[PDB]
């Protein structure tokens, strides 16, 4: 998912844009992943 | 053919030839009267 990044392939981000911009769009994925892992980390300690 | 050629079409209907399956000379690119803008948007210029 792009998670309003420009890509979700988080090397073709830093082929496009020279690193400051980078790091602001490679927030928005970590950002976004990370979030994503709680709402699975959390979604198994409620299943286990 | 493409930065050495005489005439352009105008930019209400632009000229549009293609350049394929062939080694991109980027390297000659170098030396030459050069440029009064030179720009890549979605790619870093060193990549070509």
């Amino acid at each position: 998912s792009n998670f309003g990044a420009i890509s979700s392939v988080l090397n073709d981000i830093l082929s496009r844009l020279d690193p400051p911009e980078a790091e602001v769009q490679i927030d928005r994925l970590i950002t976004g992943r990370l979030q994503s892992l709680q709402t699975y980390v959390t979604q198994q300690l409620i299943r286990a | 053919e493409v930065f050495n050629a005489t005439r352009f079409a105008s930019v209400y209907a632009w000229n549009r030839k293609r350049i394929s399956n062939c080694v991109a000379d980027y390297s000659v690119l170098y030396n030459s009267a050069s440029f009064s803008t030179f720009k890549c948007y979605g790619v870093s210029p060193t990549k070509l």
